[PDB]
């Protein structure tokens, strides 16, 4: 037993970041615009290209285009890459984050790639980052004694 | 400073 | 050895659990920033957990400066990352 062991980053590809960049919702949710989103978006392809991700960013997706595109990539082999990372950047609440137009619970999208739906990502890195609210909750200021 |  | 099916996955969140999340208007999300900030100083070096922790202690010394609503001033944020990682994870340049 190696209590050092990594991962093996040493395949053809770094792989896939995908980034699903949200700022503006359809009008009846009620959601204000995310301004700021796309100097995220493009923070984001920078530093991941430059960790030898191949960056692709949809903006605006409604959940069932969404929900496609990632079936899309989950289904697609990642047999040469060393792992996969996935971004939502939106608006959100309890476990879900919002598409244009309706919510998407987040074991939604995550399953997708459990070991038995994606054999190509198993024993590799499947990473999920995640810019929204979580509940309406304002977290308050403490100091240390 | 917006909210999410 | 077999592997769960549920296993090597990374859930990286602006906030824990409940919680609100901040977003600049021009500079971008607080947590996003501070990710970013930490990926060009430390991606291709750091374990990739280490560096998420140094992002929970960036985020974590920030606080709403201003705010049109007096009670939301001075109001904070904690990210939450989730590990069913096994092993160490580097980004050493390839």
């Amino acid at each position: 037993f190696d209590p050092a062991e990594k991962y093996k980053m040493d395949h053809r590809r770094r792989g896939i970041a995908l980034i699903f960049n949200h700022e503006r919702f359809f009008w009846h949710l009620t959601l204000p615009e995310r301004r700021g989103t796309c100097a995220d978006r493009d923070n984001l392809t920078r530093r991941f290209s430059d960790l030898g991700f191949e960056v692709k960013c949809f903006n605006d997706l409604k959940a069932e285009e969404l929900l496609l595109k990632i079936h899309e990539v989950s289904t697609v082999s990642h047999a040469d890459a060393d792992c996969f990372v996935c971004v939502f950047l939106s608006h959100g609440e309890g476990n879900h984050i919002y598409a244009y137009d309706a919510k998407i619970e987040i074991q939604t999208l995550t399953g997708l790639f459990k070991g038995d739906k994606c054999h190509s990502l198993v024993g590799k890195p499947k990473i999920f980052i995640i810019q929204a609210c979580r509940g309406n909750q304002h977290d308050v200021p403490v100091i240390p004694l | 400073v917006e909210i999410x | 050895y077999t592997l769960p099916a549920g296993a090597d996955f990374l859930m990286c969140y602006s906030v824990a659990e409940g919680y609100y999340s901040h977003r600049e208007t021009v500079n971008g999300s607080w947590y996003i920033q501070d990710l970013c900030e930490m990926l060009g100083k430390y991606g291709s070096s750091l374990e990739f957990t280490e560096l998420l922790t140094l992002v929970n202690r960036k985020v974590s010394q920030r606080r709403v400066d201003f705010c049109k609503d007096p009670s939301a001033i001075g109001k904070k944020q904690v990210p939450c990352f989730a590990s069913m990682l096994t092993k160490k994870l580097h980004f050493f340049p390839k």
